[PDB]
């Protein structure tokens, strides 16, 4: 009944407190800090005429995809700034995009409730809408790929989905979130994935079998971004309460909080470095902050965006960090 | 309804010490710090971005 | 320097840049209207008159291309996608007059209007207000007085004075009177002058923006 | 005593003018939001002001300070011709900005299609064409550089073409903009006050800076009266300081320009 839920929640909190023998900050106290981190805008990708809401790097760490209110995705070659592709969108309201791990496909989604998949390597050359995935009843916040055949998707329906592009229909529906899911993060082995929602909670789900493995709370506002640690055993969540947090899958509770008195603005994007030592959180104070993931000390500041830093990404090889903002420019550091 | 069984399944998971998890996190970070271009600035000769 | 493949890549990038510039120039002349209302405000009738998820209605009037975005099917949180419409030319709000005594979508409409026109994204965005179903209101007021929704109302139970009071209260819900203006119109069950009023409000907003570029506003 | 103060005030004026023009040019070029045809016209006006501040004012200062003028009987003609061209091109930019604003507020719907970079480039090209056509005629015909009012027919042609015609055009095009703004205001106090004050600041500056010089030119060129060198120099530099005033009028009243200045 409704009375036993509180008792079991108290039991879980007591178990978590018992497991909290020490703290991450007090263990990484003696390790040498990285110090000031300096980054310069190596590239400035121009060509968008409206606010940019999402991006995704390619597996080869060279090509990337960017989505803006222009109603057109752009596949950029980050090394030489050349626009490889410009895919017009049927619906101009897009707030998520994803670049397939094999590079063949590119997905996007927004207020049309559809994560449309375009085929980039078609025979005729010109990109075409390979699949239109419908079935969500809310604005589409993030749909990330798994392979050329499967995809996971998060919408404002407070539910996530696992679509088979070839068939075109959901194969698993993840329910349990109270608010709108606004973030996804696939595990490096692609076995589990975490989703942060507007109910100030991030749920770790199992892809293959479906049920919610774990739930992590601690935020005081809506969660706008989330990302696994490169090890795959931890993840960082950015919320509207101006604080990032690092939760651990095995420890089943948060380990460190990244916040400051100067920052009072929500986080729009969170990403990790290749080694996981740096945590790059894009703030809607028109900039980004690089935190020491083991110290919570602000190791650097990335400034140069006139408007809110909507999307942030770190390459697979960790060579560069690309930030896309509402001033319609991408910047590669 | 389904919430009680879902939360029971959540509560019946295995647990680990926070110290061990933090130690593993530090071990991974210090093992892969050498392969992190962002942490240690790579020379511009090997940097594909100029 | 650049090889044949590199030169072809640069040529493709330049052609794509040309296409993007042409598309942006084409789309910068379009007037963006964000249609909002209550559950039974009557926005569907208005859309039918002039012409899944968000519904885009494209129409043309006097060489102006209007795109109207209806987000009535979005039952999610409003603050998580409202900023997407930060750059819309105008917000077409619809209020059903006849729903003033129905148990209380009139109060819900007032609250949602207050939340919309005072939103931080729409500080400088004008609202075109429509008071739909006034023909049914004129006959509903006779049997049911307006005092049910607004106890403070004073005067005769005349549809003209009641409509004036409702309008005045909607412009009283505004707190940015020095920046934005609310254009109020009654549908009157015809489309010609309805689209004419929308066009007039849009032209007024455009002239205001042109005067503000020079600082004269 | 007087000479040092005069030199200091002239040099600070001619350096403030060039810094202001450079600031306007850099603000327009750097900011991606400020890439509009009207901002292109303002940038052209700024570069014309820069030209008249770095090619005309320095030569005027050495004439004023070092009593006489010693740079040859050839470079005097070049300086006078470039001075005509620059100080007429500034006025004609002030006129075409008025044309652009009149078309933008009056025919707002139609002029949006026509507001292309090609239109602004054509406007600036015809401004420079007019400026050249009011500077070249006197070429087909020391120790001092005295203006030669030798041919009366050119005196009326130069003074009407450069100032009085743009004067009437600016007056008409801003009176019409004032009525256009009034029609908007009346159909729905402080807004009318601001609209009157900004137009007054734009018009009265252009009057008080240039009109005395051209009225004395009209007097002298018709052999009516005679004016001393000091008064002529004072009115000449009163005309020059419009190069200083113009960026203040045409950038400080725009929100985008103020934001770009704050960013810089
Ligand atoms: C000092 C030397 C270099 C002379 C400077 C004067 C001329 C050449 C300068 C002054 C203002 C400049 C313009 C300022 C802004 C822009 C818009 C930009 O999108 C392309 C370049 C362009 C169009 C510049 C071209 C060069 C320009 C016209
Ligand atoms: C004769 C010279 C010295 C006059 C002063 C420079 C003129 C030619 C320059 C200054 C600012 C310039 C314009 C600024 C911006 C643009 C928009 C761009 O998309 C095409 C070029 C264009 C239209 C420029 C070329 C012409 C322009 C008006
Ligand atoms: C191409 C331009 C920018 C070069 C510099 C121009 C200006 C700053 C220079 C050129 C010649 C200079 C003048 C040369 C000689 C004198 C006489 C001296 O008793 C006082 C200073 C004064 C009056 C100088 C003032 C500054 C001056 C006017
Ligand atoms: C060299 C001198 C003497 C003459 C130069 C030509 C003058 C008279 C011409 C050149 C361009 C002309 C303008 C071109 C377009 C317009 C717009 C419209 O409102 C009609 C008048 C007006 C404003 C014209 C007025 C006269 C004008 C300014
Ligand atoms: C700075 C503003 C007013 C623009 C005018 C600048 C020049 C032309 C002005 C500024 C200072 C002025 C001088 C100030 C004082 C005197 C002394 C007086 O017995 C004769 C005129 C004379 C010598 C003035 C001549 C004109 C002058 C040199
Ligand atoms: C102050 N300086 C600029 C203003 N002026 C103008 C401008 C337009 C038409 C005629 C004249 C009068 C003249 C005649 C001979 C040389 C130089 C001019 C210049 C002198």
């Amino acid at each position: 009944l409704r009375q036993e839920a509180e008792q079991l929640k108290n039991q879980i909190r007591d178990a978590r407190k018992a497991c909290a023998d020490a703290t991450l900050s007090q263990i990484t106290n003696n390790i040498d800090p990285v110090g000031r981190i300096q980054m310069r805008t190596r590239r400035t990708l121009r060509g968008h005429l409206a606010k940019i809401y999402a991006m995704h790097w390619g597996t080869d760490s060279r090509l990337l995809v960017s989505a803006s209110q222009d109603g057109k995705l752009i596949i950029w070659d980050s090394y030489t700034t050349n626009k490889v592709h410009a895919i017009p969108l049927r619906s101009s309201w897009v707030m998520t995009c994803a670049y397939a791990p094999s590079g063949n496909y590119v997905a996007c989604g927004g207020l049309d409730n559809i994560c449309s998949i375009y085929n980039l390597k078609t025979r005729e050359g010109n990109v075409r809408v390979s699949r239109e995935l419908a079935g969500h009843t809310g604005y589409l916040s993030c749909c990330r790929f798994l392979d050329d055949n499967q995809i996971v998707t998060s919408s404002g329906d407070t539910t996530c989905a696992l679509w088979d592009i070839e068939t075109g229909q959901q194969t698993t529906t993840f329910t349990g979130h109270t608010g709108d899911v606004m973030s996804l993060s696939l595990a490096p082995d692609t076995r589990l994935f975490v989703s942060g929602a507007c109910d100030a909670s991030a749920k770790l789900w199992d892809v293959r079998e479906g049920m919610c493995r774990q739930t992590f709370t601690g935020h005081e506002s809506d969660i706008n971004a989330i990302c696994f640690f490169p090890n795959g055993n931890a993840f960082a969540t950015g919320s509207d309460d101006a604080t990032c947090r690092l939760f651990d899958l095995r420890a089943d509770q948060e380990l460190m909080t990244y916040s400051h008195d100067n920052i009072i603005c929500g986080i729009t994007s969170v990403s990790f470095s290749k080694s996981g030592r740096l945590l790059l959180a894009g703030y809607d104070d028109f900039n980004c902050n690089v935190w020491d993931a083991l110290k919570a000390d602000r190791a650097g500041v990335l400034a140069g965006h006139d408007n809110r830093v909507s999307c942030l990404g770190v390459t697979d090889d960790g060579m560069a960090v690309a930030t896309g903002s509402w001033d319609s420019f991408l910047k590669i550091w | 309804r389904k919430l009680v069984e879902q939360l029971k399944m959540e509560a019946n998971i295995d647990r680990i010490k926070v110290s061990k998890a933090a130690a593993d996190l530090m071990a991974y970070c210090e093992a892969h710090a050498k392969e992190d271009p962002l942490l240690t600035p790579v020379p511009a000769s090997e940097n594909p971005f100029r | 320097t650049l090889s044949a493949e590199d030169k072809a890549a640069v040529e493709r990038s330049k052609m794509i840049d040309r296409n993007l510039r042409e598309d942006g120039e084409k789309a910068a002349r379009e007037v963006k209207l964000l249609l909002l209302g209550a559950g039974e405000s009557g926005k569907n009738t208005i859309v039918k008159q002039m012409k899944t998820g968000i519904v885009e209605t494209h129409f043309t009037f006097k060489d102006l291309h209007f795109k109207m975005f209806d987000v009535g099917a979005q039952r999610s949180e409003r603050k998580k996608w409202i900023h997407c419409f930060e750059g819309v030319t105008a917000i077409i709000f619809c209020v059903a007059l006849s729903d003033y005594d129905l148990v209380n979508r009139m109060h819900a409409s007032m609250k949602l209007f207050d939340s919309i026109c005072n939103n931080k994204w729409f500080t400088d965005t004008s609202i075109i207000l429509f008071l739909n179903k006034k023909d049914l209101f004129e006959e509903k007021i006779k049997k049911s007085p307006l005092t049910i929704c607004y106890p403070e109302y004073a005067g005769s139970n005349t549809y003209e004075e009641a409509a004036a009071y409702i309008q005045c209260q909607f412009e009283d819900l505004n707190k940015r009177k020095d920046t934005k203006e609310i254009y109020t119109h009654f549908t009157c069950s015809t489309d010609t002058k309805n689209v004419q009023f929308v066009f007039d409000a849009v032209t007024d907003v455009i002239i205001k923006n042109n005067l503000k570029d020079c600082g004269l506003f | 005593t007087e000479k040092m103060l005069i030199c200091m005030t002239l040099v600070v004026i001619t350096t403030l003018t060039t810094l202001l023009n450079l600031a306007v040019i850099m603000a327009i070029g750097t900011t991606k939001k400020l890439h509009q045809p009207a901002n292109y016209l303002i940038c052209s006006l700024a570069v014309t002001d820069l030209l008249v501040a770095v090619l005309v004012m320095p030569l005027s200062i050495i004439y004023i300070v070092m009593d006489r003028w010693k740079l040859g009987y050839f470079l005097c003609e070049v300086w006078l011709s470039v001075d005509m061209t620059c100080c007429t091109c500034s006025i004609w930019h002030l006129c075409v900005i008025a044309l652009d604003r009149y078309w933008a507020i009056t025919n707002a719907i139609e002029y949006a299609r026509k507001r292309t970079a090609k239109r602004a480039a054509l406007m600036i090209l015809t401004v420079w064409t007019i400026s050249i056509f009011i500077s070249m005629p006197p070429l087909f015909w020391p120790s001092q550089c005295t203006i030669q009012h030798d041919h009366v027919i050119y005196t009326i042609y130069s003074t009407l073409g450069a100032f009085y015609i743009p004067l009437t055009l600016i007056l008409i095009l801003y009176y019409r903009i004032y009525h256009a703004a009034k029609s908007l205001y009346q159909k729905r106090s402080t807004r009318e006050r601001k609209a009157a004050r900004i137009l007054g600041l734009i018009l009265g500056a252009f009057i008080l800076s240039w009109l005395p010089f051209f009225i004395k030119e009209l007097i002298v060129g018709l052999s009516i009266y005679t004016v001393s060198s000091e008064v002529a120099d004072f009115l000449t530099w009163l005309g020059y300081v419009n190069s200083l005033i113009n960026p203040l009028l045409y950038t400080s009243f725009n929100e985008d320009f103020k934001l770009a200045f704050k960013k810089l």
